[PDB]
């Protein structure tokens, strides 16, 4: 249940960094 | 050929052998059979087509990173590369809008059915929007609004704000104002909002799916956690 947070933490954190 | 519940079968055996696309293919099938879906049909449907896109999307990704590398044949190769993987994202986005508006959102019975399907099509104009350009872009992107606007008034009427659906489009909404429109501002506002509302009726929460919104409530914290920087 962790994983499906830690899974959209990093697919949303990835729209922040690569395009701003 | 096959029939509804051999489909479904085939359907979960592809899901749990990661095949996907086959998974997709035979939900699309009983989908164009023309009769509303059970809760569990359409639960089907989405996760074969959410994984299926999520592959290109992914691919998608890791190209356009690598793309942004100072040369060039090998910026040329990765660009038509990255149209490769563009064109078959679109193929699928336009199988599953064709699928919501020829059969599901205009038989869905229950307001639940409704939000839901209509959800999915403001999901996958996004997705669309995420690849999109030029003019495309503005019709794409306009079209997702339109979609995740006519749901989101839809819940606020029809179901209560902890209702797993409600919070999972508003989760998906903002992620559309802040990745798509590029408004953090209202983003937050969407998000916060959704999570207070919910919070307020924490007595709405039934057995069925109190797990699933409180999950919910929290990817939307964490959201809303993530982008006030
Ligand atoms: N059909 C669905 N049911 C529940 N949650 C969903 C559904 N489609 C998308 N989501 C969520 O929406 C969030 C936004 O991610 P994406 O839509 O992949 O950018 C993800 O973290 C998923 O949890």
């Amino acid at each position: 249940r962790d994983k499906i947070r830690l899974n959209n933490a990093i697919w949303r954190a990835w729209y922040i960094q690569y395009v701003q | 050929t096959m029939d509804k519940s051999e489909l479904v079968q085939k359907a979960k055996l592809a899901e749990q052998a990661e095949r996907y696309d086959d998974m997709a293919a035979a939900m699309k099938a009983v989908t164009e059979q023309g009769h509303e879906l059970s809760n569990e049909e359409r639960n089907l449907l989405s996760v074969a087509y959410k994984n299926v896109v999520g592959a290109r999307r992914s691919s998608w990704r890791v190209i356009s990173s690598i793309e942004q590398k100072t040369n060039e044949k090998k910026q040329q190769m990765g660009k038509e590369y990255r149209e490769k993987i563009e064109a078959e994202l679109q193929d699928i986005c336009n199988d599953v809008l064709e699928l919501l508006d020829k059969y599901l959102i205009l038989n869905a019975t229950q307001a639940e059915s409704k939000v839901f399907y209509l959800k999915m099509k403001g999901d996958y104009f996004r997705y669309l929007s995420e690849v999109a350009s030029g003019e495309n872009k503005q019709t794409t992107v306009s079209n997702s609004q339109q979609a995740y606007q006519e749901a989101f008034e839809i819940s606020k009427k029809e179901m209560q704000p902890t209702h797993p659906i409600r919070l999972g489009l508003a989760l998906n909404f903002s992620v559309f104002y802040y990745e798509i429109l590029n408004s953090p501002e209202k983003a937050c506002s969407l998000a916060k909002t959704a999570f207070d509302e919910a919070i307020a009726e924490l007595d709405t929460l039934n057995e069925e799916s109190y797990k699933d919104s409180t999950l919910i409530m929290q990817l939307l914290r964490d959201n809303l956690t993530l982008w006030t920087s």
